[PDB]
């Protein structure tokens, strides 16, 4: 029941355009916050791959490739991060926040 | 919420064909209960990908390690249950419930 | 510059009370043996350091393949556990006399022994 | 390197410590927020607390008092400091800048 929910895997082939959901409880309405996202691996820092509020205010972390890019479905209090082309590399923990 | 993190997903690149974890669940020993102690195992190995979730079970009703890598790159966990002799040998059964990839493996033993 | 993470810092609460492992030896499960399967699991808990290493013997013979070990994780209080296994055959594990678990726990060493 | 933090700090039980959280030289901190986050092993980010000023600062969902930020403007240092270590407290500490 907590604030923000994440399935706790996901898994897809090399190549293939993954989506990450981040479900915000429904007491709070995801349009008035931004999504933010991380990338970790192990025994590594969480890195900001971008920040996504809608397509007119959203923005790229420094040295984050374009196939990872976030959105939103309001509607449904969503928030999406999708990667595509993925990679070995890209196998690793994936948080999402608000605010 | 702000700043509120979330669980964290955990995803990974597919490498090497999807595998059930194989389930074991260890009783307690003799001497171990001749040492007025008693204490259940549970044993997950060769699963992939390197994500579960198990839960222990007394009897049906539910009761309240991380991953790591193996020689052959699967994964393993274990889990363990404290109990006095006597919680052991009251019981009709243990369970140990392992949750992998959307399936669930289930072993269970008896006060023999 | 914003939001991005500086690389962290590892904080350790020293003066944190030292525990010598206890070691728990499991031998085949009869579930297993009548499945034709076998695999002996050593478990250590409530030991800190959270660093240690473990040596399997066949009859006094240390081993070196089939063996396997958990990550020491700590627990709610505080200490750590973790397990190591052993998988062999249902004849390997009554070929031998004896079978062992040592685990070393800085400068302190246990080892339990089971046979079928 | 834009933030800089000592790899390792360590102090005994019931004991007060502080981290610091230095930013380069080429920005002035007295611009921005010092966020902290704590991550235990096998858990996601914990955040803390925020410090822009005395005046001006937040703290973290269900995050005890012991936990408080400060900075040097002068020096562009970040400061967090914990009171009456306990070992939970052992965990990966980081900082960020924003507003």
């Amino acid at each position: 029941q907590p604030v923000l929910h994440q399935p706790p895997a996901m898994s897809s082939a090399l190549g293939t355009t993954i989506r990450l959901t981040c479900t915000l409880r429904n007491d709070h309405d995801i349009g008035v916050y931004s999504v933010y996202w991380y990338q970790q691996r192990p025994g590594h820092p969480p890195r900001f791959l971008l920040r996504y509020f809608s397509q007119s205010d959203k923005s790229q972390g420094p040295q984050v490739p374009p196939r990872f890019s976030g959105s939103k479905d309001v509607a449904r209090n969503r928030g999406y991060l999708s990667i595509s082309e993925l990679q070995p590399e890209d196998e690793a923990m994936y948080y999402c926040a608000m605010g | 919420v702000t700043h509120v993190f979330g669980s964290g997903t955990q995803l990974t690149v597919l490498s090497q064909p999807k595998a059930t974890p194989s389930v074991t669940l260890f009783p307690p020993s003799s001497e171990e209960l001749q040492a007025n102690k008693a204490t259940l195992v549970c044993l997950m190995n060769d699963f992939y990908p390197g994500i579960l979730t198990v839960t222990w079970k007394a009897d049906g009703t539910p009761i309240t390690t991380t991953p790591s890598k193996q020689s052959n790159n699967k994964y393993a966990a274990s889990s363990y249950l404290s109990l006095t002799p006597e919680q052991w040998r009251s019981r009709r059964s243990y369970s140990c419930q392992v949750m992998h990839e959307g399936s669930t493996v289930e072993k269970t033993v008896a006060p023999a």
